[PDB]
RNA sequence: AUCGAGAGG
């Protein structure tokens, strides 16, 4: 385990890092004095000849430079006190050790390592300081902050092994993540706060600062954008500025709470070819969200333009907000007399409330429910009561901020903050556990030599009302600082425990792999799975789709996706249709439509079956809402005019499409089953939302534009399936061992401990339990 | 009383001037302060070296505060700078020799300030390298400390050069700036809990701008071309020739971009 | 506990039900007994379900205590991994741990299996009784230096 | 401090003490000592084991008599409830240790800051020692110019820190500005 | 290249919700009793009390870069006091004869119900929304 | 360890000021603020370096050599 | 100096909890973080 | 400034760390886990003077 | 240790030109200038009298990284005037206007009693 | 780091005139972001700058100690009395445009210590380098110019990526390669290699 | 080398 499976390794550094605003995602910036240490063997080739012959003429001293020059005798020639490093005549076939240099691929790395998004491929940059410098977007991956992390490097050593780096481990092929099927990147901090500020509708630009921004991003076209006001002073919106950034074809819907077409609130989004139409931009939006913008363009226009998408990004919010500031002081921290006079109301009546059960308690007049101890029924409601004391007054709290509170404002934007830091900053900090109850009786019966005997209070048994504004009294800070010892207890053995968990996990499925044959064996040959995840996906191809089947009543489902001709009120709509009045009543053309309607509802009946809850919202492979969004706008789409799709064209077109849908390739049976059983999930996705009512009232496509959305399917299908050779079985073991890590803290075992007890299989579990039905 | 940037001086002193620019965009004067900072010439010490140092201090500390001493530098132009110099280290055209020594006699502790320094280089008939002196004692800036046997001997070489390089260069300290005074452009959001108007204290700039109607609308259309500017000097170089300078090294600026022009 | 349930209309709707959670165990028994629903029975110990349902429940009763313990902290894992974790803990039949006595007493190469805990008992014997190693686990080409059948490593290059 | 009946229940040490121990002080008449109120019956040594049995105050103003119009600023001290007092704590923020009593208002932060706190206040910079140019130590760091805080605890007089200093008072700022 | 609709509007309510520079503002239509406005506005560059009498119109010009508008030659296409340009995102048949277009001015939104314009207020960015005093 | 030079903020010398201030405060029996504002000093950046000094050397000055 | 002439330590059922006879005694928030909470401490 | 209370061994100043420990002549009753023959146990550790 | 000499913020090095001038891509009539050891002093005061040129269709800078003392200029005129002659007559629009004040001020100065 | 927790390091150093400034002139000496203050919850951070602020400006000291009747109401109106705004907001104007921000800022004097963790006693680069006798790997240490250690967990990481050759390149040519002869037949390392 | 202590994320 120290020499073998891991060792110390030449070529590496190791540095605190910071970061830097103006780094392009896969760059790293590397201290001058590092790049003149570490070194790369290049050959020397007609086309690098005259570049290294200077390289070597500046030595080693100094960078761009050469350390060592290695010839065809294998001798090795030192530069750095070789008489002959002046008139050093370079042969082919030789190499020289050059300088590490720009854009070169290295392997930067943060520990603990569980991920493999822990060591991932940069670009070198060569910077004139003693940092190494990452751009803020990849700081979630490492989980690395900036203060006084340490960060290593790692130089490859051949073609061979820079391909690996550049075309398997490079940043931005790490974006979208096979754990969480999801981004593992986003904007953050003062991005993400200033890219709130700058969607609003109260956010306006003048001229100067638009063409300042509009230049500031790199990519720019150089068309200055028609503003959004004309005639009494040319203003723009940030919303227009920033969706200069935003990528040409890209679309984006999102509803939240009440939206509607109009956003009252500015809420939702709605992006219409790289230009957002409505919605402030938040963490949904820009974080790393599932469906967000780094999503939706990682897919569309590839790696390397989402990656370039997070720099325009950050270099235009960025100056926006150096430009217009933003602080925090202890200002954000106090609501009105009025709101406080409430809060300390709220926590005196609550504190009646306690007084009042204690005393019917002692009256024996308490009703313990079966189950659980009269004591355990007085703890579990003075409890509930004190958590919804602090609750209310935090409530009250957080209404009365404005939105100028720079607090509310970081939580809004999503880049810092929560309910309960606003809380217990500003309203009451609240009840303190340790072990999971209320402040022990640690001397004899109770809790502090300030107390009498035998006192169940609120405050004597660790109940803070105080706000951290207000101050802690001794005895609650006492109680407080119990609380916290445990916290960092149960840190520092969280991490051991879980460290312990992911080596076990990771060393017993090391070997797990996917064959060519598509099945997923190990290091014997015995098979573990068939197909990888039982429809054979990269995890990282795949998105939460509505199976649009499973809900709503069997009447809507019907007004949804009957089509009957043989019906005057049920039947397609002449405007809906070229073959609209000669298609009515047709016979031979409704036994397809019937067949549709058959195997819909057939799909209807098995998904209920498979999904008993009804959620229709499941991660498959092929995103369809985007592919039809597209083709609403490849082929400009009006909707006045009917379109020219025979029903015949859509009906066994889709099946069609069915049909060349592949996983495996095989010409027998039981690997045709085997096929079809892999598809299935997808095929009814395909057939809830490729129907012909749907294809033609609900998104009017023309011939042209459904063969495109049927060869697109294919494509994209066809490119989420898994790579033969993936060692599945190490990032499985990473993507559950990682969630672990970060696991902190109702009767029942959970967490680490329990995690513990599944991976042991322990038979004297801590809580066995039945649930009857 | 010419055609542009008009000026109106409130208040001046010998270390202090208070001003007001007006007709003049706000790029403009931010660049003259910047510059006023960061940009015109000054003479500080940049070498020392250290026969004896016997003190409780190291000899880079009092280099450090050495270099940090104000002297003078009202001739400074007709100094050239070492780098550009044809010495082979430091001539007397390019630089000025200070000398330091100073002893413990007296059983009381000894101090030792800046009129302590002795100027060894012709000065050659300019005004140069006088270290400044302020107090009222006639002392200047306290260097050391003396305990009774200890002694500090040395040679100062002072340089010309600018903030940029090192901020011991600096002629200026603080440059007091204000322009609208009451928020009439809507430059700033103001942050309140109540009221705006009563928990943002007034400026004393205020009285010299009518304040707004609040029946009137937005000037949308408004610009800042007036300015509340009050230069201070550490004394080097007197306030007028710091602003003046300034007003000078940044057209320079100008001039040599479109020198640069005129050679491509 | 709130249920989903599909309403006359077709809807889904929230149908309430009472339900019964005990603090102990013996599923055999309880499942015999009348007017319950012996199809929903449910444990948390997952090894009662392996020796009274079959293996499969016991995979399914796996993947749903890991699938718990992930959600508690609001956190989301695709199902392709966790499954996996639970397949191999699965494919031999009963329970095996992720444990010194579990995958590392295995089939496995002994080189790979010395590579994680009782290191050196596992080489002992592996000399006793002879063992051979494929070299065909990722370990043992880590061990010998090697070009490791993994992504880049699966396949061959030659000409054409 | 020592809790007695005397007319009410009030403290064996009062304001003439304190008179003394100050004019003690200050001389820096038979000087009065920590060791003459633990002669004179005024304080007194107390275990973990010991103050099992004894019921402490917090405040000397605890043991005031009683009786609305407060200040809605301030903390939300307790009605104490109790009675039969036999000590008084000397003060609270004594239950702290050297490091966490550099600390200003710890009673605002969560207590792990105020555990970091304490860890790293004994890697702060400063005048470790005033002989440090006499000694040969295997390694030394000095501030240049250390400076006095100016957020202060009553507990820095006894901890030599305002004359020892581990920091300096920089003008800091709150702001977003350039992303760095 | 012309005008695609003109109209004269009873603004009825002004909400200011959370902005200081916005209100949206509803409107009826004078001369119209199917006709309805909704428009965020910037009231700090034009203020709008309700009661006001606004005209209304729909342009399509008078794309290549924005250019400030020289020393003086370049003549306008508005009298107006209050010009935005925006781009329609959404088509809504409210009902048999009742057609909705939602307009967006950089996020500025606009839904304007009626039935009668149908050769114009087509599936284009081009919008230039023109308001007289 | 001893008065700085010139205040790290603006750069307004302060070295000059250090015995004037002690003066201010024994001889002529004023209080800090007082004496800040006496010797020119307003600007919390320019005060808080002749407040919150502590002048090290005046023990360093009491080893014999 | 201060706070490593005032250190203890515990050689190894709840030590590394601030338990309630702490109060007075040994420093509420004076600790060390990772593998040593708890067990040394500071009076 | 010095406060004392540390030893000069060759040259280094160390310092000894306060060992804490269980009191002894203390009689503390436990319990016993369920698989265990005996229900609870009465302990003391004899130290002397 | 890796930290650059300060002079080179304001000193040019071998073979740095003050100014480099490069044709713009996909914009008609418009350059981009890279200034060498200069900041926002010159920068923002450049642009600001080039947006008062009713001929300069675009004007803009940027520094790319604030440990390099450079910046780049991107200046957009009206058809037939050279983007250098717009540089031109804003430098010296700002050289008269410093004179100005220079002048005005020492006029105003020797009106003064202190 | 300040003294509640909050430690930092310089990410970048600006010259006075970058600096964003007050009207009277004062700069920050340093500047924090305010995404380090909410998760954290360290209020006093923000008492102690108002506090310092008064203190300074009145020439007193601030008495910070716990468990005291001083009211961030107290500090505010004593603030308020010397002519800055109560909860220590202040307009600042940005140094690059010399126009105001938007949004004011917290300002003031705040106490803060520099610890022991500076840069140029972490940088380390290795290259080749000394071996250690037993093994032929690097000697480990930054004071030995050695190595970095490729773990355990760095080798799952490789592998789950795909990236058997670099993973061959860290385990072997940058560290302890070796060419031995073995027998065909006993298949031991055995075999006497007389090699010229 | 060994052993140990302290500390950083
Ligand atoms: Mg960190
Ligand atoms: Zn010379
Ligand atoms: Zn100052
Ligand atoms: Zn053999």
């Amino acid at each position: 385990r120290g020499n073998l499976m891991g060792k110390r390794v030449d070529f590496s550094a190791r540095t605190v890092i910071s970061g830097d605003p103006n780094l392009e995602l896969d760059q790293v910036g590397v201290p001058k004095s590092i790049a003149k240490t570490l070194t790369y063997p290049e050959v020397v080739t007609p086309y690098n000849i005259d570049r290294l012959t200077q390289l070597v003429r500046n030595g080693p001293n100094e960078h761009p430079g050469a350390k060592y020059v290695i010839r065809d005798s294998g001798d090795r020639i030192d530069l750095r006190y070789s008489k002959r490093a002046g008139d050093i005549q370079l042969q082919y076939g030789w190499k020289v050790e050059r300088h590490i240099m720009d854009n070169d691929p290295v392997l930067f790395n943060r520990q603990p390592s569980l991920h493999k998004m822990s060591m991932m491929a940069h670009r070198v940059k060569v910077i004139p300081y003693s940092t190494f410098r990452l751009n803020l977007s990849v700081t979630s991956p490492y989980n690395a902050d900036f203060d006084g992390d340490e960060m290593n490097l790692h130089v490859p050593q051949s073609e061979e092994t820079r391909a690996e780096l550049s075309q398997l481990c490079a940043v931005p092929l790490q974006i979208v993540s096979p754990q969480s099927n999801k981004p593992c990147m986003g904007i953050v901090q003062d991005t993400l706060c200033g890219i709130r500020k700058l969607t609003l509708r109260d956010t306006f630009i003048e001229l100067d600062q638009v063409l300042n921004m509009l230049y500031w991003v790199p990519d720019w076209d150089g068309v200055i954008p028609t503003p959004a006001i004309i005639k009494p002073k040319p203003l723009w919106s940030g919303k227009q500025i920033l969706s200069v950034a935003i990528p040409n074809g890209i679309h984006l819907q999102r509803f939240d709470e009440g939206t509607t077409l109009l956003s009252p609130k500015d809420n939702g989004m709605l992006i219409i070819d790289g230009q957002i139409i409505f919605g402030v931009v938040e963490k949904k939006t820009v974080g790393s969200s599932n469906g967000g913008l780094i999503h939706v363009v990682t897919r569309e226009k590839g790696p390397q333009v989402c990656a370039k998408l997070f720099g325009n990004i950050q270099k235009v919010v960025n100056f926006w907000l150096l430009h217009n500031g933003f602080s925090t002081g202890i200002g954000d921290t106090i609501a009105d007399g009025p709101t406080m006079r409430e809060i300390t109301e709220t926590i005196a009546e609550a504190k009646k409330k306690v007084l009042d059960v204690t005393k019917e308690a002692q009256a024996n007049l308490l009703t313990a429910k079966h189950g659980m101890t009269l004591r355990e029924s007085f703890e579990d409601n003075v409890v509930r009561f004190l958590n919804e004391a602090r609750d209310k007054a935090g409530r009250l709290a957080e209404v009365n901020l404005k939105d100028l509170n720079n607090v509310k404002q970081m939580v809004m934007a999503g880049s810092k903050g929560s309910f309960i830091n606003i809380a217990q900053m500003s309203a009451c900090v609240g009840q303190q556990s340790v072990e999971g109850k209320r402040i022990a009786f640690g001397f004899v019966d109770r809790t502090l030599p300030h107390f009498s005997k035998d006192d169940y209070s609120p405050e004597s048994k660790g109940f803070v009302e105080n706000s951290y504004l207000r101050g802690l009294t001794p005895q609650e800070f006492f109680f407080h600082a119990m609380g916290g010892r445990e916290g960092l207890i149960d840190t520092a053995v969280k991490t051991a425990e879980t460290g312990y968990i992911q080596r076990r996990l990771v060393k017993a499925l090391e070997d797990i792999m996917v064959h060519y044959d598509n099945t997923t064996r190990n290091s014997l040959g015995n098979v573990i799975q068939f197909i990888y995840g039982e429809d054979g996906m990269d995890a990282a191809h795949i998105e939460k789709q509505s199976l649009d089947t499973i809900g709503g009543s069997d009447a809507a489902f019907e007004k949804r996706y009957r089509v009957d001709l043989l019906n005057t009120d049920h039947t397609l709509d002449p405007s809906l249709l070229e073959s609209g009045s000669e298609i009515l009543g047709d016979l031979k053309l409704q036994v397809l439509l019937d067949e549709e309607y058959k195997q819909l509802v057939k799909d209807r009946k098995f998904l209920r079956e498979v999904f008993v809850d009804g959620e229709a919202n499941w991660p498959l492979p092929v995103n369809i809402r985007r592919i039809i969004q597209n083709a609403q706008q490849t082929f400009h789409i009006d909707h006045t005019k009917p379109s020219d799709l025979t029903i015949k064209d859509i009906v066994l077109g889709v099946k069609d499409l069915q049909e060349n849908l592949l996983v495996l390739r095989g010409k027998n049976e039981i690997i045709q089953n085997a096929q079809r059983d892999a598809v299935t999930l997808f095929c009814c996705l395909l057939r809830s939302r490729l129907a012909t009512r749907r294809v033609l009232q609900e998104y009017r496509l023309t011939k042209q534009a459904f063969d495109w959305v049927l060869s697109n399917i294919e494509a994209q299908f066809l490119r989420s399936v898994v790579h033969p050779g993936e060692m599945v079985g190490v990032l499985a073991a990473q993507s559950i061992g990682e969630p672990a890590t970060q696991m902190t803290l109702k009767k029942v075992t959970s967490g680490v401990p329990r995690l513990k007890e599944i991976l042991n299989v322990a038979k004297n579990m801590k809580t066995p339990s039945l649930t009857v039905y | 009383s010419e055609e542009g940037p008009q000026v109106k001086i409130r208040e001046a002193s010998k270390d202090n001037v208070d001003f007001i620019l007006s007709n003049v965009d706000l790029a403009m004067a931010n660049s003259l302060r910047r510059v006023m900072i960061a940009e015109i010439p000054t003479l500080a010490i940049d070498s020392v070296e250290v026969e004896t140092n016997t003190t409780v201090l190291a000899d880079e500390f009092i280099a450090h505060r050495l270099g940090l001493i104000p002297l003078q530098s009202m001739d400074i132009e007709q100094l050239e700078y070492s780098r550009d110099c044809f010495c082979e280290d430091h001539c007397d055209k390019c630089s000025v020799v200070l000398t330091l020594q100073a002893f413990g006699e007296s059983e009381s502790t000894t101090n030792v300030y800046s009129k302590d320094l002795v100027i060894v280089s012709n000065l050659m008939g300019r005004n140069i390298g006088h270290p400044i002196i302020q107090d009222k004692e006639g002392n200047g800036v306290l260097i050391c400390k003396l305990r009774k046997g200890q002694e500090l001997k040395l040679t100062c070489v002072a340089k010309k050069g600018i903030a940029k390089e090192h901020a011991k260069w600096g002629p200026a300290a603080a440059i007091e700036f204000e322009y609208d005074p009451w928020n009439k452009l809507k430059h700033t959001d103001y942050w309140y809990e109540q009221d705006s108007a009563k928990e943002w204290p007034q400026s004393k700039n205020c009285e010299y701008e009518d304040p707004p109607n609040e029946g009137d609308p937005f000037d949308y259309k408004a610009q800042a071309d007036t300015f509340y500017m009050n230069v201070e000097s550490v004394g080097s170089i007197p306030v007028d020739q710091v602003v003046v300078r300034g007003i000078d090294t940044l057209q320079k600026k100008v001039a040599s971009i479109l020198l640069a022009l005129t050679q491509m | 506990y709130d249920r989903k349930v599909p309403s006359p209309t077709g809807e889904y709707v929230k149908e309430p039900e009472w339900v019964l959670e005990t603090d102990g165990v013996n599923l055999s028994e309880v499942m015999t007994v009348p007017g319950i629903d012996p199809t929903r029975i449910y444990t948390n110990s997952f090894i009662d379900i392996m020796e009274v349902l079959g293996i499969e429940a016991g995979r399914a009763a796996l993947y749903k205590e890991v699938y718990n313990v992930i959600a508690s902290d609001g956190s989301y894992v695709n199902y392709r991994h966790m499954a996996l974790l639970v397949d191999v803990m699965t494919t031999q039949g009963g329970l095996t741990s992720v444990t010194r006595h579990g995958f590392n007493r295995s089939n496995t190469g002994a080189l790979m299996r010395c590579s994680f805990e009782e290191t050196v008992e596992i080489l002992f014997e592996a000399g006793a009784s002879a063992e051979l190693d494929d070299c065909r686990g990722v370990s043992e080409n880590v061990i010998l230096g090697q070009m490791a059948p993994i992504g880049t490593g699966a396949f061959d290059v030659m000409i054409d | 401090f020592i809790v007695e009946d005397d007319g009410h229940k009030e403290l064996k040490v009062r304001k003439g003490h304190i008179a003394k121990l100050m004019a003690t002080e200050y001389q820096d008449v038979e000087e009065y000592t920590w060791s003459s109120l633990l002669n004179e019956g005024l304080v007194e040594y107390i275990d973990a084991e010991e103050e099992e049995s004894i019921l402490i105050a917090m405040q000397p103003e605890d043991l005031e008599p009683a009786e609305l119009d407060v200040d809605p600023a301030k903390r939300i001290r307790v009605s104490h409830h109790a009675t039969t007092f036999t000590h008084c704590e000397i003060h609270p923020s004594m239950i702290l240790g050297v490091a966490a009593s550099i600390i200003p208002f710890p009673d605002h932060n969560q207590s792990p800051r105020n555990t970091y706190q304490s860890a790293m206040g004994k890697q702060a910079m400063g005048v470790f020692l005033t002989n440090y140019n006499v000694r040969m130590d295997t390694m030394a760091n000095i501030l240049y110019y250390p400076q006095k805080p100016l957020g202060t605890t009553r507990a820095m007089e006894y901890l030599k820190f305002r004359e020892l200093p581990a920091g300096q008072n920089a003008i800091v700022a709150i702001a977003c500005y350039s992303g760095y | 290249s012309n005008t695609l609709f003109d109209d004269i509007f009873q603004v009825s309510e002004v909400d200011p919700g959370r902005y200081n520079k916005v209100c949206r503002i509803e409107a009826a239509s004078t001369t119209q009793d199917q006709c309805k406005l909704t428009l965020d506005i910037n009231v700090e560059l034009f203020p709008v009390a309700a009661q006001d009498s606004l005209t209304v119109t729909i342009a399509s010009s008078l794309t290549r870069s924005w250019r400030p508008p020289q020393a003086g030659d370049r003549s306008l296409a508005d009298d107006y006091d209050y010009v935005m340009y925006g781009t329609a995102y959404k088509f809504e048949e409210v009902s048999k004869d009742l057609i909705a277009v939602y307009y967006s001015f950089g996020g500025l939104l606009m839904r304007l119900e009626g039935n009668y314009r149908n050769l114009n207020n087509l599936k284009q960015e081009n919008a230039y929304l023109l308001i007289r005093r | 360890m001893i008065v700085p030079v010139r205040c790290f903020s603006c750069g307004k010398v302060v070295g000059d000021k250090w015995e004037s201030y002690l003066n201010l405060l024994q001889e002529d029996e004023l209080d800090e603020g007082t004496a800040l504002s006496r010797l020119g000093l307003k600007r919390y950046c320019c005060r808080r370096m002749i407040l919150t000094h502590v002048d090290l050397i005046e023990k360093f000055l009491r080893y014999n050599p | 100096t201060l706070s490593h002439l005032r250190r203890t330590n515990t050689p190894i059922a709840k030590p590394r909890q601030l338990h309630n006879t702490h109060w007075g005694l040994v420093c509420p928030a004076e600790t060390p973080e990772g593998q040593a909470c708890g067990l040394v401490k500071n009076l | 400034f010095d406060m004392g209370g540390y030893f000069i061994i060759n040259g280094s100043e160390k310092v000894l760390i306060a060992q804490e420990r269980s009191a002894g002549n203390i009689v503390q009753v436990f319990k016993k886990a369920a698989p265990s023959p005996i229900s609870h146990v009465a302990e003391i550790r004899s130290a002397l003077e | 240790m890796n930290a650059p000499d300060r002079f080179e913020l304001f000193l040019l090095g071998e073979g740095e030109s003050k100014l480099k001038i490069d044709p713009d891509t996909k914009a008609p009539n418009a350059v981009v200038i890279t200034f060498e050891k200069e900041d926002h002093t010159l920068g923002n005061l450049i642009r600001a009298e080039l947006l008062n040129d009713r001929k300069v269709l675009f004007a803009a800078y940027k520094v790319e990284h604030p440990f390099f003392a450079r910046f780049k200029l991107r200046i957009q005129t009206t058809e037939g005037y050279d983007p250098k002659d717009a540089l031109k007559n804003a430098c010296n629009s700002i050289i008269n206007k410093l004179g100005a004040l220079k002048t005005n001020f020492e006029t105003e100065w020797n009106l003064q009693t202190l | 780091a300040s003294r509640h927790g909050q430690k930092g390091t310089i990410g970048i150093t600006y010259r006075r005139e970058d600096m964003p400034f007050t009207a009277e002139g004062i700069v920050p000496d340093l500047i924090i972001n305010p995404h380090a203050i909410p998760s954290r919850m360290t209020v006093a951070h923000l008492i102690e700058c108002l506090l310092s602020k008064v203190a300074a400006l009145s020439g007193n000291e601030g008495d910070a100690s716990p468990f005291t009747d001083i009211t961030v109401e107290g500090i505010s109106k004593l603030l308020r009395e010397h002519g800055y705004q109560s909860r220590g907001f202040e307009v600042m104007y940005n140094g690059h445009t010399g126009k105001k921000l938007m949004a004011q800022i917290f300002f003031g004097p705040t106490y803060y210590q520099r610890l022991r963790h500076m840069v140029d006693d972490k940088i380390h680069a290795r290259a080749r380098g000394p071996m250690q006798v037993l093994t032929r790997q690097p000697v480990e240490g930054r004071s030995r110019d050695g190595g970095l250690r490729f773990g355990e967990m760095e080798r799952d990481c490789m592998i789950a990526h795909g990236a058997a050759s670099f993973l061959k390149e860290r385990l072997m040519e940058a560290s302890d390669a070796f060419r031995v002869h073995i027998c065909g037949i006993c298949g031991l390392m055995t075999v006497i290699a007389k090699l010229n």
